[PDB]
């Protein structure tokens, strides 16, 4: 109408550019985005070479498996502040964890007072109950064991927890970090915690985290119609 | 370990001597004396255009040389360049990591450059003989993630790093020149003069510096602020430049007198500030709040003329045109809006 | 012993910036208000600009 | 950047031969292309015009409905297959791109060209003159007088101006109506009015010479001048 | 209008419980205007499974208003109206009462979409929101004008329904079977909508529940009111047709058979709203 002959053209390409942007918008959102967190040696290279591989600063891994793309961010090049580059993760699906269980007994370099243990339950504290991850469950993952039976065999718990009253065995040593671990979750019905021992089988850690992810996905779809 | 008790002594008695010569410039503020000048009723400001495309948050924008084309980055992994008249889009230049958080436009529009999570700025050519839009060189030699990255030529960039400190670039030879360092708290703003010599920054514990670009150092320090500094912008004239904050708090500070001269707070704000510009003239301080809102703050009255509420979440880019025509806001809900 | 470096650059550092002059403030407060007075003529922001020549037009 | 066609010769009327170009060196598939015929020793006219993603395609009011013109990206070749045949299509044929964005220089690269033989309301651009005689380092002011007022509502004229060098294709100078190409010395210059234009230039050598052509771009049935030739 | 009465001689027809009728109506639009209003205020209810809860409860509200309606003009002085007023007024009953159950359905329909395949997010067309809104209004407004057309009944005198006179006896037996089948797909659909998290909870989460038995018991809650409220009506409906004239005399107390479909239209949104902890929250702030 108005608009002369080259204005027209220009037109149809804002057209082709918007169409370009809404084909990548629709590719991007429908694979599945997690985070993943831990101390320095909680053993996230361990965690993140067993499990299947198909790819300083942020670090991305990509791997597929029954037909989901899963992106795994690996936040530990980052010596900046936390508080400030955090919110850019406000939509993530799930937020990983690893922990040590051996690492109860050594004590910190440079410093001779506090341990391993509760760095890290201050950490996990820290991140589950921020003001932005108040919705997105968290996927706990016990990485060390059996160097946990080994140091628990000579050494006692009581010198890490200073209120302990069972036996000195695994069985329900284990689950007793675990309900420590567990206690520390202030938003108790928005999220749940899923706890997990990694074993030597990749498959079974990949399964794991993939049926955490079925669970989010069939929550939120029940949230989504607001049916429950 | 005497010695060490010597220096801060030297340290704790240079600093009170700067008190006090702080104190003795000063005899009265400027509210006492800007008490006779009329001012602005109601600045009553409508939306025009609504340039709408993105699917995710929007973290900078950057007005260019003509006042026609601006670019706005986008968590998804796009740089695309508006038409501020039209509507129209010239460019989708896509990105490597979708991790973004500064943007920038040359002054010769011929370059573009975006920094990002990652630690690397890369800067891109649009005047190519190809149609596309390729990648003219990747900086990289900071630790800490980039924040904020302005052009100080055609072949000369600075780049506000996360790690404590500030570098000058090359983007012939892709080696830094100069690295400004002094700040104790990660760096994540600057702004650089008009008459392009020199620069300050805003770290992230209550401070703020101001640097030269030929010697290599800090010249002045600014304090007073309570949480730390989170946007700056210089005043048209060239010697003042207001601050943000996270106290909702914003001051006026003086390059030529190393102290404050008025704060705009509100007993009704209790939230932080994220984006700050002057205006054409240096009347108008516009604050962009993470209430969901704007603000008109004038700059000699401290008291507030205009609410530019239309936008449904935080505010994160803001910025007034060269010729003061028109301004732009750019919130988390990935829609730009042009208030004039 | 390796803070001394840091303490004796802190101070040079204040050393070197308590040289600079000041200037007044009811001068800088004069300054700014000719400033901001003698180029309002040209801020089409606080001063409403008519319909048929603004390019943003709906 | 590169542009070469083939498929030109000698034909008979009643059936026609189709003419291929081949890209290479930039991105094809976000230009639009054009075909600009060229008679012996005449003027040149435009043909046909394709969009990027063939969107929109006009044709010349002469050949409407009896050519038929289409792309393809996957393989960056345009083609171009002629339904009916005359005997007055014998001309040379040039290809050109161009890209329509705020702040773009249409048809910047014209081609090569390929020759073809057969046995055998609109805005008019007129021409001052056919041919002057000058010496080198002398200013020439050669004037291209329109129809109609070019200059739009937007602000900005539609008359496209390039030199034709002897023996190869042409080459672009100013787009708009003053604004310099690239690659082109600052010699040139261009002004107007907006009924009656004109062009300068400031120092001439023996490297310049040919025939000046002025375009009309206002509206897409487009046409050319009769062009000027300049003497040395 | 003289036939009419002689109508209603021939099929044998011949106040202190409305006044109490018009709070039920009155509280109905209170309620519905609320949910409204709740609805349009929060800018988070925007999405397309929002708007289907909006249209239900103007779809309830339009049944109210015409409920009371028919009820204000019902009287002595039915015999005042010509039969075209008397038409309109039976007929707004029907187009409200379909209007509402599809738009049950559409929602019913939308939440078996949403929960087919798991998504991964919210955002979906909106072609097919407009359509499901369009069709339930053309198929009410058609069934409301289907007897208008050419099924006044006025020709027979005895052909005519004997509850509700100038209607076809065939219109009512046409009506509950169409009904019949909108009953049967609502409850096919949520029972697959229940089997689908049943299943897929069951086995694609072997590694490692309470969500499913929240889910059955909202479904058989829902499927409990919707069902228990219309079955009254419906055996009456079914009877008249079945039931041969003057010798059926349960018929003529139609009166208090009526009071369950607005009573069920009012308390649907109230178990629509209290289902969720979303709504819940944002009508507690407001
Ligand atoms: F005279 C009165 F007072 F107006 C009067 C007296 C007796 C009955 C009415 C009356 N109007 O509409 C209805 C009824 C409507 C429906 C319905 C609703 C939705 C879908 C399909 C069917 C009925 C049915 F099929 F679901 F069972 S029944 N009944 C009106």
């Amino acid at each position: 109408c108005t608009l002369s002959a080259e204005d027209k053209a220009a037109v149809e390409r804002s057209k082709m550019i918007d169409r370009n942007l809404r084909e990548d918008g629709e590719k991007a959102a429908r694979e599945v985005k997690l985070l993943l967190l831990g101390a320095g040696e909680s053993g996230k290279s361990t965690i993140v070479k067993q499990m299947k591989i198909i790819h300083t600063g942020i670090v991305e891994t990509h791997f597929t498996f029954k037909d989901l793309h899963f992106k795994m961010f690996d936040v530990g090049g980052q010596r900046s502040e936390r508080k400030k580059w955090i919110h850019c993760f406000e939509g993530v699906t799930a937020i990983i964890f690893c922990v040590a269980l051996s690492d109860y007994d050594l004590v910190l370099a440079e410093d001779e007072e506090m341990n391993r243990m509760h760095e890290s339950m201050k950490l996990f504290d820290s991140i589950c109950n921020n003001k932005w991850f108040t919705d997105t469950s968290i996927i706990l993952f016990l990485n060390k064991k059996d160097l946990f039976e080994e140091k628990i065999k000579k050494s006692p718990l009581t010198i890490c927890y200073p209120e302990y009253a069972g036996s000195n065995t695994y069985e329900e040593a284990a689950a007793y970090i675990q309900c420590q671990f567990e206690d520390l979750n202030k938003r108790k019905d928005t999220k749940e915690i899923y706890t997990h021992f990694t074993c030597a089988t990749d498959t079974k850690n990949v399964q794991f985290v993939f049926d955490a992810v079925t669970d989010v996905i069939i929550k939120n779809n029940l949230k989504d119609c607001g049916l429950f | 370990g005497s010695e060490l008790d010597q220096l801060r002594q030297e340290a704790e008695q240079l600093k009170n001597q700067i008190r006090d010569a702080r104190k003795a410039c000063a005899d009265a503020t400027l509210s006492q004396i800007t008490n006779n000048i009329d001012p602005v009723g109601r600045i009553q400001m409508r939306t025009r255009r609504t340039l709408r495309g993105h699917l995710a948050k929007i973290y900078a924008m950057h007005w260019g040389t003509d006042s026609r084309l601006l670019v706005s980055a986008s968590q998804d992994g796009k740089l695309i360049i508006w038409d501020s008249y039209t509507t129209n889009k010239v460019h989708a230049i896509p990105l490597r990591s979708s991790w973004v958080m500064t943007c920038a436009y040359a002054p010769s529009g011929n370059y573009v450059a975006c920094g990002g999570l990652d630690n690397i700025c890369s800067i891109y050519n649009l005047k190519t003989r190809e149609g596309n839009v390729r990648v003219s060189r990747e900086l990289a030699g900071h630790t800490g993630y980039l924040s904020c990255c302005r052009f100080l030529d055609d072949n000369q960039i600075v780049t506000s790093s996360g790690d404590t400190t500030c570098a000058l670039w090359d983007i012939e030879t892709g080696q830094q020149t100069t690295t400004f360092t002094g700040h104790t708290g990660d760096v994540m703003s600057l702004s650089l003069a008009p008459d392009t010599r020199l620069f300050v920054s805003g770290a992230c514990d209550a401070s703020a510096k101001l640097w030269d670009v030929r010697e290599g150092m800090c010249r002045q320090t600014f304090t007073g602020h309570e949480s730390d500094i989170n946007a700056i912008c210089f005043f048209p004239n060239g010697n003042a430049f207001a601050t943000g904050s996270d106290d909702a708090t914003c001051r006026l500070f003086d390059l030529r007198a190393d102290q404050e001269l008025m704060t705009y707070s509100h007993d009704n704000i209790i939230c932080g500030i994220t984006s700050v510009s002057f205006s054409k003239s240096g009347r108008l301080l516009l604050a962009g709040y993470d209430d969901f809102n704007c603000n008109v703050w004038d700059a000699l009255k401290a008291d507030r003329a205009g609410v530019l509420a239309g936008h449904d979440n935080r505010v994160s880019c803001l910025g007034v045109t060269d010729d003061g025509m028109a301004v732009a806001t750019g919130s988390w809900d990935s829609f730009l809006k042009i208030w004039n | 012993t390796a803070s001394i470096a840091q303490a004796r650059k802190l101070v040079e550092q204040l050393k070197m910036e308590a040289n600079i002059d000041r200037i007044k403030v009811s001068k800088a407060a004069a300054d700014l208000m000719a400033y901001c007075e003698a180029h309002a003529k040209e801020d089409p922001l606080l001063t409403p600009v008519p319909a048929s020549e603004n390019p943003f037009r709906e | 950047v590169q542009l070469v066609e083939s498929g030109g010769g000698l034909v008979q009327p009643g059936g026609s031969r189709k003419l291929s170009c081949s890209a290479s060196g930039f991105a094809f598939s976000s230009f639009g292309m054009h075909w600009v015929r060229q008679a012996p020793e005449k003027g040149l006219e435009w043909v046909a015009y394709i969009s990027s993603g063939s969107g929109t395609i006009y044709y010349a009011d002469t050949v409407k409905g009896r050519f038929t013109i289409s792309r393809d990206d996957p393989k960056n070749t345009l083609f171009l297959q002629m339904t009916s045949l005359r005997s007055e299509d014998t001309a040379m044929y040039y290809c050109v791109r161009s890209i329509y964005y705020y702040g773009s220089s249409p048809f910047d690269f014209w081609g090569q060209g390929t020759t073809l033989t057969v046995s055998s309301s609109d805005i008019v651009m007129t021409q001052a003159t056919s041919s002057v005689p000058v010496t080198p380092g002398e200013s020439v002011s050669i004037s291209c007088r329109s129809s109609k007022s070019l200059l739009h509502s937007n602000g900005n004229t539609y008359l496209y101006w390039f030199l034709q060098r002897p023996g190869q294709s042409p080459q672009l100078l100013i787009y708009r109506m003053s604004n310099l190409a690239s690659g082109v010395p600052d010699r040139f210059s261009g002004s107007g009015s907006g009924t009656a234009f004109t062009l300068t230039i400031s120092r001439l050598e023996a490297e310049d010479v040919g025939v000046y052509y002025c375009m009309q771009h206002l509206e897409y049935p487009l046409t050319f001048g009769a062009g000027t030739k300049l003497e040395l | 209008y003289d036939i009419i009465v002689r109508h209603y001689n021939y099929t044998g027809k011949l106040k202190l419980t409305s006044v109490v009728f018009i709070l039920i109506c009155c509280f109905i639009i209170l309620e519905n205007i609320f949910v409204l209003l709740t609805i349009w205020k929060t800018k988070k209810f925007h999405r397309p499974m929002y708007y289907f809860i909006g249209n239900l409860a103007l779809s309830d509200l339009l049944a109210g208003v015409a409920y009371t309606a028919n009820l204000l003009l019902s009287g002595a002085t039915t015999y005042k109206l010509t039969p075209a007023q008397w038409f309109l007024r039976e007929g707004s009953m029907f187009v409200a009462l379909s209007a509402s159950v599809f738009s049950l359905l559409a929602i019913a329909i939308e939440r078996y979409i949403t929960m087919l395949k798991m998504k991964l997010h919210n955002g979906s067309n909106n072609f097919r929101l407009f359509l499901l809104i369009s069709a339930c209004w053309v198929i009410s407004l058609i069934l409301g004008g289907l007897p208008i057309m050419g099924w006044n009944c006025i020709s027979a005198l005895s052909s005519c329904s004997t509850v509700l006179p100038l209607y076809h006896k065939h219109y009512i037996l046409f009506c509950t079977t169409v009904f019949t089948l909108l009953l049967l797909s609502i409850v096919i659909l949520y029972c697959r909508i229940y089997s689908l998290v049943r299943t897929r909870s069951r086995r694609l989460t072997f590694r490692k529940s309470e969500k499913s038995l929240a889910l059955l018991k909202t479904v058989i809650i829902v499927l409990s009111v919707f069902i228990a409220c219309w079955a009254p009506l419906f055996i009456l409906l079914l009877l008249d047709v079945g039931c041969k004239v003057k010798t059926c005399d349960i018929l003529f107390r139609a009166e208090y058979f009526l009071v369950l479909a607005v009573l069920n239209s009012g308390t649907n949104p109230i178990i629509y709203t209290l289902t969720n902890k979303e709504m819940r929250r944002a009508f507690i702030r407001i």
